[PDB]
């Protein structure tokens, strides 16, 4: 439930992971 | 009198000639002062005004009671600044009317940029997320920035290496270039709060604990073991007051977090130049 939290988690995770992968360069 | 109109006139000629002199040193104030009221100011209306915890760039010395410098904020006009001496006078002439910590802390001419969070340094998530920002800065401010590592425990400001690093930071900031420190032992604002470095604390703040937890999982079993100390470090930073940090990188996109930090450092650069 609270499909907005789920959406938020997907958005933050994706962004922060890319942030991390960018440093892996 | 006549000899008074020459002094004031010349005092004012020293004030303008100093307008383009080098920044000798800087101070963080520990008290407020309303120079517009200070009658003894060498030049009526040229007294600086500041609240506590403000920064001042001292250009030169006028007399034992007055220095010449300016507030470190855009549109900071050069002015006469009361010395600790004169401030002590004022502090006592307001003491008698009611029926030791210095007014100033000498700090680096450019406040050291230091990163904290989202969690503990030494672990992949925090180390990499901060590494990405250091690389961005190395690029965006190339030509006027210095990014260096500090392995010595600055929060102590071995005690010899620490002193040597403090001095190195002062030297780096002397040229008014941006100074960014990759200090391994600083994971919380309070660890530098009682030093005289007056750093620009930049909090890399991950939105939620659930997210940070999953970022850690993305790193593998090895990192996941130290899951508990990274989450606690995160809780401590998050439980901190806003005023505890100078910049709070809130955005989940690296480039947005980078633009945020850059806008801030660009305002700082204008303020110090």
């Amino acid at each position: 439930q609270k499909l907005r939290e789920k959406q938020q988690l997907e958005e933050d995770l994706k962004g922060y992971l890319d942030w991390i992968t960018q440093a892996e360069d | 009198e006549s000899a008074r109109r020459e002094v004031e006139s010349q005092a004012q000629q020293q004030l303008e000639r100093a307008k383009h002199k080098p920044v000798a040193f800087a101070v963080r104030t520990n008290v407020s002062y309303c120079g517009v009221l200070d009658e003894e100011c060498p030049v009526q209306g040229s007294g600086v005004n500041f609240e506590a915890k403000d920064f001042l760039h001292i250009k030169e010395k006028y007399s034992n009671d007055w220095w010449i410098g300016r507030l470190v904020k855009e549109g900071g006009d050069i002015a006469f600044i009361p010395s600790p001496q004169r401030l002590e006078s004022i502090r006592l002439k307001q003491e008698q009317k009611a029926r030791h910590v210095p007014p100033y802390d000498v700090v680096p001419s450019m406040r050291p940029v230091v990163l904290v969070g989202p969690s503990l340094k030494g672990y992949e998530v925090t180390d990499m997320m901060q590494k990405a920002l250091f690389d961005f800065l190395k690029h965006r401010f190339d030509g006027r920035i210095s990014i260096t590592r500090v392995t010595a425990d600055l929060s102590l400001a071995s005690i010899a290496e620490v002193q040597s690093e403090i001095e190195r930071i002062f030297e780096l900031a002397k040229s008014l270039q941006l100074v960014v420190l990759d200090a391994d032992t600083i994971n919380h604002p309070a660890q530098l709060a009682k030093t005289s470095l007056a750093p620009i604390i930049v909090f890399v703040k991950v939105s939620s604990p659930k997210v940070l937890q999953r970022l850690i999982r993305s790193r593998g079993k090895s990192q996941m073991k130290h899951l508990t100390v990274q989450m606690m470090a995160y809780d401590k930073l998050v439980q901190c007051p806003p005023e505890s940090f100078d910049v709070i990188l809130d955005e989940n996109q690296l480039d947005d977090a980078c633009e945020h930090l850059a806008e801030y450092l660009e305002v700082y650069w204008r303020a110090t130049h």
